[PDB]
């Protein structure tokens, strides 16, 4: 028997989750990224056939996804070193949280639209 | 040859999904 | 039997047990009873009202009127709650006459033994494996030894743990593989380690110092945020994780 | 005393010097590839190897891309070590994380090293 | 604590894949087209100018020689009787060892085709 059941508990576990998707996530692409990358001891023309097909609209968004998981990732993690260095880190958990999630949208937003307008102007 | 750099990319991206609902499923499923 | 009592001013309701019989059937599953509320009311009250008339196969533990023990550890609405305390007093959603409905279900990361009832002997071999005791000498000074009051001030606010496990039950590192200590027995710990008086904090250190210790923490304030005497329990365990660092 | 001693200890200490030095490595590569003058729609061959062809990115990529393993592949034996449930799984997911980091540092130095400009 | 549960693990894994390394590389030299009588210094630069074999030859030192001197550190430790003996001899093994290492990775990483 498996029961299914949602905790509905602090704010700080869903950032808990979220950082451990994030970061996998980079994993998993650094992996392969760095293979394709690879590719540049072999043929300048291997090298442009590959990063040619990675100048996609589908590739596009998922640059701007991994705009965001990177983004996300690096200002949790900020917010992780600062509970552990700081000593008065863990009274400020929830207001750093919050700071953090205004920064994501702020940078979040502005490297949308940046990577947009090229995306425009490229069609 | 690109085809293979292809079938990678669709193959990390299938391993990325996997995993987001592998966490969420191990975070709520009581065992 | 004869029949349940007159109300006087009722909401009527809901609670939605998670009933698990653990002989007779194995056929475990959501139960849904209908009591009347007050305001001067507390699930346990309603718990009571259910266990006495409607049903009475309803267990649960509880002992203390107001002084509290932590036996009533729950899981009311998601969250870790010790039912004599959710202070039913703040019902404004029941006057729009909506369907009010209460979900309680036993802790989490504990084997179940009968409907909200939990073996707690897990939880425990975990905190007596910390050696949560004063370990001295062995010529006591006849005349109670002596500590500052500002060595006192120190390991205070981890002395309140009434031991009731809403805590390392909302633990997901917890929930999670291996066997990690959990957030309680590092408060009992934090209280030994910090205390003056004692000859065994590197001892004990040295036993949080494993791969199921205190670098499991994953930083969630689950633990924190469920603790009904108000700990500081992450906190504890970041100054145990500065004493281990600085030293 | 189930592993080394002082190796988790260590392990998190890694983790938040790496993500202090991550934050400007990795969010500085994001920088300069997507936004800067064409992002992607700038990006080939011969930018590669005119950026290659400087000390200063150079060790910015070798630095990026120790770090980043180091830091990906001890959180990867956190996640197995909280998601495994039998001992031999665990034993033979932290094999397979181990040699596929080996593999993907090596080829990464490898090509940073060995890169030259002129291959054909 | 726990180095001789993994080096135990290391001279099984590393003689997995010497297997292939150093059978692969006895082979190719050996009984391909001329054996020895085809090898000399272009021979090398040729088999050098490839990611392939540039990699082989790293893996195959490095692998081959960190088996061997902990195979070595076994045998010391077996007929070796005394204590200070036993430190010496060590000793000497770490430092042929590193030296060995440090040349053939110098050679690969720093070979040139093109040097007369
Ligand atoms: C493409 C881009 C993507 C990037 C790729 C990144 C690559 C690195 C990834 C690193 C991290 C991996 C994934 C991390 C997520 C962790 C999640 C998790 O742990 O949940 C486990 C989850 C629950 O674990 P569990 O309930 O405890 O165990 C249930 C068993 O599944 C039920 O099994 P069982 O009960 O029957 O018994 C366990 C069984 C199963 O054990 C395993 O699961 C092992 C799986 C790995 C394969 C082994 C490779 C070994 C390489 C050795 C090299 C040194 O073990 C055995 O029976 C022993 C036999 C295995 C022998 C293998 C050795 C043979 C070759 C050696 C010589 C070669 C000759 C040449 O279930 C899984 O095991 C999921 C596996 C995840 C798949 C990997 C996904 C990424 C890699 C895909 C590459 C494409
Ligand atoms: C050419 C291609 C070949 C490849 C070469 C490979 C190179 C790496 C080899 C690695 C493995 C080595 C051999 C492994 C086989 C193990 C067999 C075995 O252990 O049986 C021991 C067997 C029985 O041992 P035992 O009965 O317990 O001891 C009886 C003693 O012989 C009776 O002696 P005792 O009772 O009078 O006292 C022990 C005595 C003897 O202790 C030793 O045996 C040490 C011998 C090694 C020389 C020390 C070099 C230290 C380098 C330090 C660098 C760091 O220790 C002392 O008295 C202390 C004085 C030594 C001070 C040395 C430091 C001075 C220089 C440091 C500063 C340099 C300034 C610049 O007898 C041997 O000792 C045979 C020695 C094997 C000779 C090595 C063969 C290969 C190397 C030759 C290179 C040419
Ligand atoms: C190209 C690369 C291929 C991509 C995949 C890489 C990883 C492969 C692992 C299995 C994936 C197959 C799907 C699956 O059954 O997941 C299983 C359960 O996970 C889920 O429920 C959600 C996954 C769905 C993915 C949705 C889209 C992805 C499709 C492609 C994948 C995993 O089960 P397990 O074999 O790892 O071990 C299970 C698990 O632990 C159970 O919880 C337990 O009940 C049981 O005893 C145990 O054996
Ligand atoms: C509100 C306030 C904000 C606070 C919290 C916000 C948290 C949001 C951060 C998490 C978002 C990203 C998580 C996962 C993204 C992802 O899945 O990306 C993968 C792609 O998977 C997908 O298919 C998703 C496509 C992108 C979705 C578009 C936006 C992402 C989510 C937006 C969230 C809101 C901002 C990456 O694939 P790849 O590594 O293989 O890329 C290869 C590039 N060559
Ligand atoms: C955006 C890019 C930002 C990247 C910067 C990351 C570096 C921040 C982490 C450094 C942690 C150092 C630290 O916190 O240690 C001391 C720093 O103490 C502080 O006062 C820190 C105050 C707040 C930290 C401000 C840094 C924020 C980083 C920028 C965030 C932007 C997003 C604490 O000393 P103590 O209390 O433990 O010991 C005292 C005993 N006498
Ligand atoms: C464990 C820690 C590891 C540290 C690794 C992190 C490295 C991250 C990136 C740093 C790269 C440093 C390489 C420098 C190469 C370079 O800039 O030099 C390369 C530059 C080209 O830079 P650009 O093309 O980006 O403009 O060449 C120049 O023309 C520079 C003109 C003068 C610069 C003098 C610098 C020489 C040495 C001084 C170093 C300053 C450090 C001072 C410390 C007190
Ligand atoms: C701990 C692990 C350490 C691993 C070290 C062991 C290495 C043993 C020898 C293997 C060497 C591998 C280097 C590859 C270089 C090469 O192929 O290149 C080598 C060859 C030249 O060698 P030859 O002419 O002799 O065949 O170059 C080519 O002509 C190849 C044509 C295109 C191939 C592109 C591949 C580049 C990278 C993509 C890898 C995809 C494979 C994915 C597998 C997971
Ligand atoms: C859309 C996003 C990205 C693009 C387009 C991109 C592109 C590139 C390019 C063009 C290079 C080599 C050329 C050079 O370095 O000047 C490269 C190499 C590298 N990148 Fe990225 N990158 C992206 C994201 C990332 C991320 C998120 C990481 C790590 C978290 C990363 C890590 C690396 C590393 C480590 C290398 C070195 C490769 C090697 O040494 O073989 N990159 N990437
Ligand atoms: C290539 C880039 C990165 C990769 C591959 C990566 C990967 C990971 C992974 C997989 C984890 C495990 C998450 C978990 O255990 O829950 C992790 C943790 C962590 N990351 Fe990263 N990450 C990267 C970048 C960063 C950056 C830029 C920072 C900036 C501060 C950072 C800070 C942290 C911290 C502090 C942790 C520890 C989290 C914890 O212990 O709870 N990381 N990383
Ligand atoms: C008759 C037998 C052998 C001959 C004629 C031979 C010949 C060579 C040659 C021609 C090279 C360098 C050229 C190249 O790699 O393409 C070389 C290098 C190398 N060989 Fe052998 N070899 C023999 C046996 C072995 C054995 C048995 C091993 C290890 C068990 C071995 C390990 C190595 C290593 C590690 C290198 C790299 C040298 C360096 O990096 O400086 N060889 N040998
Ligand atoms: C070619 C494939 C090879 C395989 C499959 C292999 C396998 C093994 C294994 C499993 C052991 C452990 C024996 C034990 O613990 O009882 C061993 C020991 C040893 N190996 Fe290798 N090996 C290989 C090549 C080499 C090479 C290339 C060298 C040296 C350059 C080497 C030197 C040694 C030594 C000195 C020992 C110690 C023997 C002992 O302690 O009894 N082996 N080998
Ligand atoms: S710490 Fe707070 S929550 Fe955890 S047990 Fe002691 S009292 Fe209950
Ligand atoms: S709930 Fe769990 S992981 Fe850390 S801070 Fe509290 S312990
Ligand atoms: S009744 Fe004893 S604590 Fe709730």
């Amino acid at each position: 028997t498996r029961r299914r059941t949602l905790y509905r508990g602090d704010p700080g576990m869903w950032s808990w989750v979220l950082h451990r998707i994030t970061g996998a996530t980079i994993f998993f692409f650094l992996f392969v990224h760095v293979l394709d990358t690879a590719l540049v001891r072999v043929s300048p023309q291997a090298y442009n056939e590959v990063i040619e097909t990675y100048k996609t609209p589908i590739v596009g968004l998922m640059e701007i996804g991994l705009v965001a998981a990177v983004l996300f990732h690096a200002l949790n993690g900020i917010r992780v070193i600062l509970i552990d260095f700081w000593a008065k880190g863990p009274r400020y958990q929830r207001q750093m949280l919050a700071v953090i999630a205004g920064l994501f949208l702020v940078i979040f937003i502005a490297a949308v639209g940046v990577i947009g307008m090229h995306m425009v102007e490229r069609f | 040859m690109v085809l293979f750099f292809e079938i990678l990319l669709v193959a990390a991206v299938l391993v990325i999904t996997w995993f987001a609902v592998y966490a969420l499923y191990r975070l709520v499923t009581d065992e | 039997p004869e029949l349940p009592p007159v109300p006087e001013g009722a909401v009527m309701v809901t609670l939605k047990i998670a009933r698990f019989n653990p002989e007779n059937p194995d056929a475990a599953g959501w139960q849904s009873f209908r009591v009347p509320c007050l305001p001067s009311d507390r699930l346990l009250n309603l718990l009571h009202y259910v266990k006495w008339y409607l049903d009475g196969t309803l267990t649960f533990r509880r002992s203390c009127a107001h002084g509290v023990c932590g036996s009533d550890a729950m899981r009311i609405n998601g969250v870790n709650r010790l039912a004599c305390k959710v202070l039913m007093r703040d019902m404004l959603p029941k006057n729009p006459n909506k369907q009010l409905t209460i979900t309680i279900e036993p802790i989490r990361g504990l084997p179940v033994e009968k409907d909200l009832v939990v073996n707690m002997e897990p939880f425990f071999d975990a905190y007596r494996a910390v050696k949560p005791f004063l370990v001295t000498s062995g010529n006591p000074p006849t005349k109670e030894r002596i500590q500052s009051p500002t060595d006192r001030a120190r390991y205070d606010d981890t002395t309140k743990c009434i031991l009731c496990a809403c805590c390392t039950t909302s633990c997901p590192v917890y929930w999670s593989e291996g066997s990690y200590f959990g957030p309680a027995a590092i408060v009992n710990a934090h209280r030994f380690i910090f205390d003056s008086r004692d000859e065994a904090a590197a001892e004990r250190l040295d036993i949080l110092n494993e791969v199921d210790g205190v670098w499991r923490c994953r930083t969630t304030f689950n633990c924190t945020e469920a603790c009904p005497r108000g700990i500081q329990v992450t906190q504890a365990i970041q100054e145990v994780k500065r004493a281990l660092m600085f030293a | 005393p189930r592993g080394i001693p002082y190796f988790e200890k260590y392990a998190w200490l890694f983790m938040r010097f790496s993500g202090i030095a991550l934050v400007f490595l990795a969010l500085g590569h994001l920088f300069i590839m997507l936004m800067w003058q064409d992002g992607v729609y700038r990006i080939d061959f011969n930018y590669v190897a005119e950026r290659w062809a400087s000390p200063f990115w150079q060790i910015w990529d070798m630095a990026l891309l120790w770090l980043a393993m180091i830091h990906g592949a001890n959180g990867m034996r956190t996640i197995i070590g909280d998601y495994a449930r039998k001992n031999v799984t665990k034993f033979w997911l932290n094999s397979l994380l181990l040699l596929a980091t080996g593999f993907t540092l090596v080829l990464g130095s490898y090509v940073l090293v060995t890169f030259d400009a002129n291959i054909s």
